Order: structure tokens, then C-alpha cells, then sequence
């Protein structure tokens, strides 16, 4: 069938050779641990003797030809009897691992074809088979470690680069690094050249303070307004500076989930969140951090005043610090649910509220939060919509949901 | 000749002179915010000497433009950095070594 | 209506000004009675950690109900899905005090109703599969009137307590630990031989409540017919033609940050776009968001943002050409000038579609493949097994974040005030970017294992003294990250031992073996302080004389100077007496709890508690500390 065809190819062992291939595998099977320790060795001695009689007749080469002559297609021939091509190829590697696993004498005289092997590593039909052949040959002979060179490793890491994540491929590199007892240094500095500096394929890890936000019990749709002030920052108690972001956010959207989606929780890193406040005051609006300046480059120090505002019937968000202009940026938004101050923090921090109990206010935009308490609705600053609640006896439950300034007359 | 932005203003006039132990406490991350050094972490005030070609040229240029108490975002250039070689193991080629410094004392 | 006091809706405003409209209608009613026309007439499921599921004993807990509604409190197999709500299969085993029907694949009448302020109590036999429910001591009875709740289930993978909240419901639980709150455990319980969930334990029990936020997954077989096919030319087809044809949100595997294109062939309503990972809208709507500039004076101040999700709508052959910035293409025509504003933003390819016909896709001015993976000679488009066809699924369990914060509040100016920091412990997959905290991996074994073998590789690369690479990893693992990761009493067992290995193989090995070599040499000078050794107490091997040679410690600080042939000598440095002080604590801390012999211990088994704890202590014993 490497020719055109014959259409009466009687020489077709498929069911016969697949039967013997499942028969040859168990013939080289390792003995189980739950066994009498003397009976383990007598089975083991017959096993190690069994491999060496296959070696001198050169069966590994005779196996390797059938892998070669089946490395032709990618799923062929008369494709009803030859339909089982995935079985015979995949079972051939699992045989080939069995002729290897214990003997140093069988590994070293084999060795010689890893450069042939990693050439075939791209086939990806039974790569986990041809990985397994590579894993046993590396751990069992320190000879073959001084044959595999840098171009083989670049093809090894690239298969991890394409095929997601495998603890099997990492067991190669752990065994490729340190031999039986010695640590060949040329492979170690080769690896940290590739895997490490990209931060691309493994899992990078960090730690930052817990982030929590707040709300003053009051939904907000005249030109709505509030005020804030700061007392003690102390920006460095971490291996990090702290954060301070103030702004507005929606109510029918983004349940307050700390650090399971976006980084650490945060403020302004969701689309429903719109925060501000920085040293060099620039923003956070849905993972955006672009660097629109202010004509002070001033801190969030221990004394400053925050003026925040949003007009009615105008999606036009802009704030002020100490009555000084910030060159506002936030326009063209959407509404589904009302809004509120969403001050967040992660420190040993302490700040004030200004509600009425006001201290300082610029004029423009005339509806403070003091206006939002007209009919009956009370005011209690809390931990921002609270899928949790923190306690000391048992942090108990809280249900999923319980849910307009233009009232509606019936058209009668 | 690199982008230097003052985070927290110190006084400006305290120019660091050659032959001074510039005690800093700094950190720095990559283009994607991936950290690669934090002297705050190991609790070590990093000390160095100007003009002696100790740290790379981006840090060496941005160290002169600061003052005492001045935090600064030394957004360095890959050409001024380790370059298309990088640091073999830590830093890939062509990176933006965005630093975050704070001067403490001089000598 | 400018100083208007009427900016208030009806149901909230002053109820005495409406009495001018109420009593005027009542005088309009007093006339009508005078005229004879008398005016006559989702859920929030709370499961625990899977590794707490007992399999042999008589275990008890109680539940304190507050409100009215669905209170499905009881037990559960660990494989209970969060999505399909409670009891309607063989995975949950509970009872709702409302509606008086017990929960196994449905409902069947049992027991009596709840009371606001009840203490339920739940009792399991494990020697036999006979479950029981109580209510305030009073045992809830069957239709035939027996004490049991369920019968002849399967003790397989254990049983976990789960409450199910309704819509506006409030409940309160206890799992041992609260010996004053054992309300009706005194009467039934101990006098039946039952056990709380703190019979020996010492920590708390972290819970995995269902997140309201949706995320994406793979394409498993959990449907009647949802199927993705990997065809090479280079296409992927689908099908969802069943009696459940609601909504399908298709994300792809890996993003693109800021040349070539990508196609779609639909057989039969359709939104094509590009997704950044901050997208969790799960409905059928058309919603979403820009920001203008600030240019230091005003008057220009026009354009920063276009960030959102992207929008498009025989064969529908739309093509996503990208970079540079974002563009569009549609069937040879040009719906161009897309949302071309992206500095370095992540871009999934993403289409949304619903079932009208099968085979709703077929996937793919050069060609694509190189623009996604690492190598870029790579002209032909090639499919890869990393590619998945992610479906935005509704809910998965997520940990409680057991210790939150110490926030306070005030009124006179409303002083909120904190004092102490509480730090995360978080990692992220970079290739499908999303942050997970470390203490979540206890249920993701396919990511626990792969990250555990990553730490085996870090311990083995810097093995037997490679101070170049150990310095390269010290800027990669960052030692006070370890100093928290030593002490998480809820960290998994493998990641306990992996981090203790990685601390030693960076810092505490190359000196440790260096004193291990010279352990049998005993060379000594004949100086004067040597003469003052008595050999005898009138023994203690913790003496401080030690006049042997003892090869010295040197260290190096992992800096970033251009003196690159000076790392090169000893080891990365570390803070010493911070470490030896915590171990002396953690030795006394661990041996005290294990003397009580908890069900808990730190890494599941007592080995993962003790084996790295001794091994770090043993290596530190040799190091001259």
C-alpha cells in the first residue's frame, strides 16, 4: 500500500497483530506491589531477563520500523479493516515503553534515536505514547542526557506551549534536569532562559491587601452631589503602597465579588465601576489606567477634600479636589439602576463623610446627598451590597435579591 | 533623557551628587504589571553610587532628576535597558522597566 | 417645578398632603353612597469543602431560620451541581420546612411546617442509610409516621451539609464550635449518640457559595446535544437542536493583545464581536462606554476610550480582521471603521448565537495561526488543542474568603477607620487571564496538580547549587510571599510541601550541604578558650562553645545592578531570625493541636502538617541558628 494499490491485498494483518500487541504488553507487565517480597524479585528477575532476549534479536529496531512505516498518514487504505489505525499505533508505543523501563543496558544501546524521537514529537496522534517512551529513557540512563541538546528542548517546551498544561511534560523537565545523582548545569541555565522570563505558560502568583468598598444606604439617580475628606493615609504598610479610589457605580449589576474574576477586587476595574483618585489623579474605568493629569500632581494626603458630582439628565461625571479643576473625562454612559459613592480602600486608613454635617463644598451641581433623604429613607454607611456579612459568632446568610423619581399615573 | 514623572513631590532642589550613598526603597514591574523586583519585600534599603555605572542607564539617568522624598515612575526605555538581550532568566528582551522609587538619605 | 419640594414619587412622599386628595375623593365617595352607588367589592446554595464529607458516624448540626420561604436544609453528595437547584436529583438530600415535602428527585409529603425562630437539627446514620430530620426537638414524621427522613441511599463519596436560600431569605447555621448554642442537641443527639462538627476540630469550615456572576468553562457533555468538532478545512461546527434552545454565549480560548483575519460560516439572531475578559452580561439584550480626553487646558478633550465587547449581526460569511487597531469585514462588503481604540487590550474572538438550525459555525491579507501562538514564520492556519469553545455558564461554587477585614464606622462625620492589613494569596492563568486566590485550589485538582508539579520544577532547577538561577527565582518567587505561604492553615497538602521545598532550595540548601560535608572532620585550633571545656556536668548538647572550624556563611542580595559577575558567589540572602522565631512558634502551635488529635490537620493528613515542618526545622538546625 506504499504503491498505488492491489485491491486484493490478502496480506492484511490487523486483527491478528492487534491481538498479539495486547498480548505482548502483558507479557512485559511489571509486578504489583501488594505481593510477597520474595515473589516480587523472582517475577522481576524473569522480567529483566525477558527484555534482554528481545534486545539481542533487535526487536526495538523491528518495532521502530513499524512505527516508521505507520508514520505515513493522519487518518489511508481500504479503510474498513484498516479503521483501527488509532489502536495499533497507540498500542505500539505502550509496548515500546515496556521494553525499556528497567534496563540501563537496553536504554543506552537504544538511545541514539531520541533525536529521531523528538522529530516525531509533532505528530500529536499518540504523543502521550511517545512522551512516555521519552520519560523512561531519560530517568534510566545518564548516558542519553548528554546526547539531547538545546534544539530538542525548544521543541519540548513548544509542545507544552501548544498543548495547554501537563504534569507529564513537567516530569520530563524535572528528570531532564537532575540525573541519577548529578545535576547537569547546562540544562538548568537553558531552562530558565526559556520558561521563566516570559511569564507566559506557568502560573504567576502574588499577594495584595484585601479590597472592600462602601455605600451610604442611598440610591442616586437635581444635579446630584456629595463630598469626602481624608484624615490618615499611611501609604506603606505592605511590600506595596495602598490604594484610594472614589466614584460611582451601578446597582443592578456587578455583585461585589473580591478577587475571583478581576484582580483583588478593586475599584474602577469593572465596567459598572467608575472611580477616581490617585497621586497624579488619573482614573480607573474597567481595567483602564490611563494617565490624564491634573495641575497639581498632588497626593491623596492626610488632609485633602474630595468634591464629587453628577448632574441629573446628563451622563456627565466629573469631580473636584479642594475645589480645584481636574479636567474631567467621564461621559457617555448608560443607566440600569441608580448610583452611590463607592469609596474603596485597603490600609489602616480612616476618612470622614460629609452629608449634613457638611464642611466644604464648591457650588456647581446642586443636589447634595442631604437632598436624597427627603421622604422617609434613612442613612447608614455599609460594606457595599454585602453578599457576605462579617461577624464573630457565625457569619450568617443573606438572600440573592429583593427587587424611580418619575411616578406614573394611570391613564383613566 | 527618559520619561520621568514625579508621583509624590519632595522638594526638587535636592540634587543627588556624585559620591553619595543614595539610600532608596524601590520596586518595579514589567509592561503587564508583572513584578520583577521589590526592595520593600526583602526589607532592604537599596544603596548605590552615582557615576560609577552600578545600575543600568535608565535608573542612572532617572536617579539624577529626583530629590529627597520624591517618588517617581521611572518608565524606562528598552534600548536604555538590557536591550534585545534582556536579563537571562528574569527579564525578556524589549521590556519597559517601570520603576517606583523613593529616596531616603544621601552621603 | 426651581426649589421644588415635589421631586418625590407618590409611595414615599408626605402622606398628609395626599389627604387633601384622599378626603376629596371620600367626599366624592360620600356623594356616591348618597347617590346609592355604594363602592362595594434566584437561589444561593451554601456547600462546604468536599474533603469534610464523613462516611462512618452519627453526625449532627442545626439550622436557625429567621425568615419565610424556601429553606431546603439537609445534606448533599459532593458532586451536586450549583446550577440545577436543590433536591431534584439523587445528589441532594434535604427537606424544606416550607411546603412539608422531602427532597429526593422531587417532593413527597413529610413532617410539619417551620416556625420563625426554629432550630432544625439534622441527624445521619452511616452504619445504615437511614437519615433523620428533627424540628426543635420534635421529630418530623413521615406520611406513615416514623422518625426517619430518608432510606437506603448510597454512602459513596460522603455527605455534606447544604442550606438553600430562597429569594429574600435569611438563615443561620452552626457546625460544632458553639457549645453554648447547642439548642436541642442536648435532648436529642447526645441522648441518641450523635456528634457535632467540632468533635475534635480546631479551625473553621470554609464554604463554597454559588457566585451570582457567570464565567466560562469548556464544552463538556452536560446537555442533550451540544457538540464541538475539530475538523481540518480548519473548521468547527456545532448543534443545539433540542427541546432546550435558550441562549449560547461562545467565548474562545486565548486572547490577543496590542494583522491577519478569522472567519465564520453560519448555516442559518447572531452577534459577532471581540471580548475582553471583563464581560459577564448574561441575558438577551443589547447593552454595554467611552471616556473623553483631558488635555491640560480643555477645548480639545475628545477621545480616550472605546472599551466595552464588539458588535456585528445560506451562509453568513463575516470575517474579523484585526490590526494597528480594530477593524470589521462582512461578506466582501465593508462595515468598517470599528472600535479602533486599544493600547494593549486583550481580545478574545467571540460570537453569540442561538439555536434555529444545526451546524451554526465553521471557523478558520495573510492567514491567521501565527498571530496567536508563539512562533511566527507560521503562515498556514493551524488548529491547536489549547483552543476551546467556552460557554458562559451560570454558576460555580466559590470560597467564602474566610477572614475578611476589620472595618469600623462612626456617625459624627461618619468616621470609618481601619488599622490592620489582610493580604490575599492570588495567582492567575496568564493565557486565559483570570485571577484565582491560592486557597481555592482545594477543589480544582487538575490545576492543583499542575501547579504542584511546577513547584517540583522550581525546586529542581536550582538544585545542588546554581546561584545564578536561585537568584533568578528569588526575583520570581519573592521570599515574603513564602512567609505567608508557610502559614496558611487552609492551604492544600501538596502546596504546603511544595513551598517548604522551594524555600530550602533557594536559600537553605547550599550552605546546609556545605556543613553536611564537613560533619566528620573535627579540626580545631589550640587557643585559650578551647582549654575551658569541662566534658561533664556535675549532659546538654546545646552548648555554645563550639571551637571547631565550621565553614562560614556568606550571602548575596538579589539586586539589579550591572555587576552581573557578582551574584555568582554564595546564595540569595534571606532574613534569618524572622524565620527561626516563627518556626519555634509553629512547632509549639502544631504539637499542641495534634495532642488534641483533630479531624482537621493542616494539610488534610498529619503528614503534611508535620513532614515539611520538621524538615525546615531540621535544615535550620544544622545552619548555625
Amino acid at each position: 500500500l506504499s504503491k498505488k494499490a492491489k485491491a486484493s491485498t490478502v496480506d492484511l494483518p490487523i486483527e491478528s497483530v492487534s491481538l498479539s500487541l495486547q498480548d505482548l504488553i502483558g507479557y512485559f507487565h511489571p509486578p504489583d506491589e501488594h505481593l510477597e517480597h520474595e515473589d516480587k524479585q523472582n517475577r522481576l528477575r524473569a522480567l529483566k531477563n525477558r527484555q534482554n532476549l528481545f534486545q539481542e534479536e533487535g526487536m526495538i529496531n523491528l518495532v521502530l520500523e513499524c512505527i516508521d512505516r505507520l508514520h505515513v498518514y493522519s487518518s489511508v487504505a481500504g479503510r474498513e479493516a484498516g479503521e483501527s489505525w488509532k489502536s495499533i499505533l497507540n498500542s505500539l508505543y505502550e509496548l515500546l515503553a515496556a521494553l525499556i523501563r528497567g534496563n540501563r543496558k537496553n536504554c543506552a544501546q537504544f538511545s541514539g534515536s531520541l533525536d529521531w524521537l523528538i522529530s516525531r514529537l509533532e505528530r500529536l496522534e499518540a504523543s502521550s505514547g511517545i512522551l512516555e517512551v521519552l520519560h523512561c529513557v531519560l530517568v534510566e540512563s545518564p548516558e542519553a542526557l548528554n546526547i539531547i541538546k538545546e534544539g530538542h528542548i525548544k521543541s519540548i517546551i513548544s509542545l507544552l506551549d501548544k498543548h495547554g498544561r501537563n504534569h507529564k511534560v513537567l516530569d520530563v523537565l524535572c528528570s531532564l534536569c537532575v540525573c541519577h545523582g548529578v545535576a547537569v548545569r547546562s540544562n538548568q541555565h537553558l531552562i530558565c532562559d526559556n520558561l521563566l522570563p516570559g511569564r507566559d505558560l506557568l502560573l504567576q502568583t502574588r499577594l495584595v491587601n484585601h479590597v472592600s468598598s462602601m455605600r451610604p444606604n442611598i440610591f442616586l439617580g437635581k444635579k446630584w452631589y456629595y463630598e469626602l475628606m481624608v484624615d490618615h493615609t499611611e501609604p506603606f504598610v505592605t511590600a506595596e503602597a495602598t490604594h484610594l479610589r472614589v466614584g460611582w457605580a451601578s446597582t443592578e449589576g456587578y455583585s461585589p465579588y473580591p478577587g475571583g474574576g478581576e484582580e483583588w477586587g478593586g475599584n474602577g476595574v469593572g465596567d459598572d465601576l467608575f472611580s477616581y483618585g490617585f497621586d497624579g489623579l488619573h482614573l480607573w474605568s474597567g481595567c483602564i489606567a490611563r494617565t490624564v493629569s491634573s495641575p497639581n500632581q498632588h497626593l491623596l494626603r492626610t488632609d485633602d477634600v474630595i468634591s464629587c458630582c453628577l448632574d441629573l439628565s446628563a451622563p456627565s461625571i466629573s469631580f473636584r479636589i479642594n475645589g480645584q479643576p481636574v479636567q474631567g473625562m467621564f461621559e457617555n454612559f448608560n443607566i440600569d439602576g441608580l448610583f452611590f459613592p463607592v469609596v474603596s480602600f485597603s490600609a489602616g486608613i480612616k476618612v470622614r463623610f460629609l452629608l449634613g454635617e457638611f464642611k466644604f463644598l464648591p457650588p456647581p451641581g446642586y443636589a447634595p446627598c442631604y437632598e436624597a433623604v427627603l421622604p422617609k429613607e434613612k442613612l447608614k454607611v455599609e460594606h457595599s451590597r454585602e453578599y457576605k456579612q462579617e461577624r464573630t459568632y457565625t457569619r450568617d446568610l443573606l438572600g440573592p435579591t429583593v427587587s424611580a423619581f418619575t411616578p406614573i399615573p394611570v391613564d383613566t | 533623557g527618559v520619561e520621568i514623572e514625579t508621583i509624590s513631590p519632595g522638594d526638587g532642589r535636592t540634587f543627588p551628587k556624585k559620591g553619595q550613598t543614595c539610600v532608596v526603597h524601590y520596586t518595579g514591574m514589567l509592561q503587564n504589571g508583572k513584578k520583577f523586583d521589590s526592595s520593600r519585600d526583602r526589607n532592604k534599603p537599596f544603596k548605590f553610587r552615582i557615576g560609577k555605572q552600578e545600575v543600568i542607564k535608565g535608573f542612572e539617568e532617572g536617579a539624577a532628576q529626583m530629590s529627597l522624598g520624591q517618588r517617581a515612575k521611572l518608565t524606562c526605555t528598552p534600548d536604555v535597558a538590557y536591550g534585545a538581550t534582556g536579563h537571562p532568566g528574569v527579564i525578556p528582551p524589549n521590556a519597559t522597566l517601570i520603576f517606583d522609587v523613593e529616596l531616603l538619605n544621601l552621603e | 417645578q426651581r426649589r421644588n419640594p415635589r421631586l418625590v414619587p407618590y409611595a414615599l412622599l408626605d402622606d398628609r398632603t395626599k389627604k387633601s386628595n384622599k378626603d376629596s375623593l371620600r367626599e366624592a365617595v360620600r356623594t356616591l353612597l348618597g347617590y346609592g352607588y355604594n363602592l362595594e367589592a434566584r437561589f444561593r446554595i451554601f456547600r462546604a469543602e468536599k474533603t469534610y464529607a464523613v462516611k462512618a458516624g452519627r453526625w449532627y448540626f442545626e439550622f436557625e431560620a429567621v425568615t419565610a420561604g424556601d429553606m431546603r436544609v439537609g445534606w448533599s453528595r459532593p458532586g451536586c451541581q450549583p446550577d440545577q437547584e436543590l433536591g431534584s436529583d439523587e445528589r441532594a438530600f434535604a427537606f424544606d420546612g416550607f411546603k412539608a415535602q422531602r427532597w429526593h428527585q422531587g417532593n413527597e409529603h413529610y413532617g410539619r411546617s417551620w416556625q420563625a425562630g426554629d432550630v432544625v437539627g439534622c441527624m445521619v446514620d452511616m452504619t445504615e442509610h437511614t437519615m433523620m430530620f428533627t424540628l426543635n426537638g420534635e421529630i418530623l414524621l413521615d406520611d406513615s409516621g416514623s422518625e426517619l427522613a430518608f432510606k437506603d441511599f448510597d454512602v459513596g463519596d460522603g455527605f455534606i451539609p447544604v442550606c438553600s436560600l430562597g429569594v429574600a431569605q435569611v438563615g443561620r447555621m452552626n457546625f460544632g464550635k458553639d457549645v453554648s448554642t447547642l439548642k436541642y442537641f442536648t435532648i436529642c443527639g447526645l441522648q441518641e449518640g450523635y456528634e457535632p462538627f467540632a468533635v475534635n476540630t480546631n479551625r473553621d469550615i470554609t464554604m463554597w457559595l454559588s457566585k451570582r456572576l457567570p464565567q466560562f468553562l469548556q464544552v463538556p457533555s452536560s446537555h442533550e446535544h451540544i457538540e464541538v468538532t475539530r475538523i481540518d478545512v480548519t473548521q468547527k461546527s456545532f448543534g443545539s437542536q433540542n427541546s432546550s434552545t435558550d441562549i449560547m454565549f461562545y467565548r474562545l480560548s486565548m486572547p490577543i493583545e496590542c494583522t491577519y483575519y478569522y472567519s465564520v460560516r453560519i448555516f442559518p439572531n447572531v452577534w459577532v464581536g471581540w471580548i475582553t475578559s471583563d464581560f459577564h452580561q448574561y441575558d438577551t439584550a443589547f447593552d454595554l462606554v467611552t471616556v473623553t480626553l483631558g488635555d491640560e487646558k480643555g477645548k480639545v478633550h475628545e477621545s480616550i476610550k472605546r472599551s466595552n465587547y464588539m458588535v456585528c449581526a445560506n451562509n453568513g460569511l463575516e470575517i474579523g480582521c484585526v490590526v494597528g487597531l480594530l477593524t470589521f469585514t462582512a461578506n466582501g462588503k465593508d462595515l468598517s471603521t470599528y472600535y479602533q481604540v486599544e493600547p494593549s487590550t486583550k481580545l478574545f474572538p467571540a460570537v453569540f448565537a442561538q439555536a434555529t438550525s444545526p451546524n451554526v459555525f465553521q471557523f478558520e491579507a495573510g492567514l491567521f495561526k501565527s498571530e496567536h501562538k508563539n512562533p511566527v514564520p507560521q503562515c498556514p492556519p493551524r488548529l491547536h488543542v489549547q483552543f476551546l469553545s467556552h460557554v458562559l455558564w451560570s454558576r460555580m461554587p466559590n470560597q467564602f474568603l474566610k477572614v475578611d477585614v476589620s472595618r469600623i464606622s462612626e456617625r459624627q462625620g461618619w468616621l470609618v477607620q481601619c488599622l490592620e492589613p489582610l493580604q490575599f494569596m492570588s495567582l492567575h492563568i496568564p493565557e486565559e487571564n483570570r485571577s484565582v486566590d491560592i486557597l481555592e485550589l482545594t477543589e480544582q485538582e487538575e490545576l492543583l496538580k499542575f501547579h504542584y508539579h511546577t513547584l517540583r520544577l522550581y525546586s529542581a532547577v536550582c538544585a545542588l547549587g546554581n546561584h545564578r538561577v536561585a537568584h533568578a527565582l528569588c526575583s520570581h518567587v519573592d521570599e515574603p510571599q513564602l512567609l505567608y505561604a508557610i502559614e496558611n492553615k487552609y492551604m492544600p497538602g501538596l502546596l504546603r510541601a511544595g513551598y517548604y521545598d522551594l524555600l530550602i532550595d533557594i536559600h537553605l540548601s547550599s550552605y546546609a550541604t556545605a556543613r553536611l560535608m564537613m560533619n566528620n572532620e573535627f579540626i580545631v585550633p589550640m587557643t585559650e578558650e578551647t582549654k575551658s571545656i569541662t566534658l561533664f556536668p556535675d549532659g546538654l548538647p546545646g552548648i555554645g562553645l563550639s571551637t571547631s572550624l565550621r565553614p562560614r556563611m556568606q550571602f548575596s542580595s538579589p539586586s539589579f545592578v550591572s555587576i552581573n559577575n557578582e551574584c555568582y558567589q554564595y546564595s540569595p540572602e534571606f532574613p534569618l531570625d524572622i524565620l527561626k522565631a516563627k518556626t519555634i512558634q509553629m512547632l509549639t502551635e502544631a504539637v499542641q493541636e495534634g495532642s488534641l488529635h483533630a479531624r482537621d490537620p493542616v494539610g488534610g493528613t498529619t503528614e503534611f502538617l508535620f513532614v515539611p515542618l520538621i524538615k525546615l526545622f531540621y535544615t535550620l538546625l544544622i545552619m548555625g541558628i
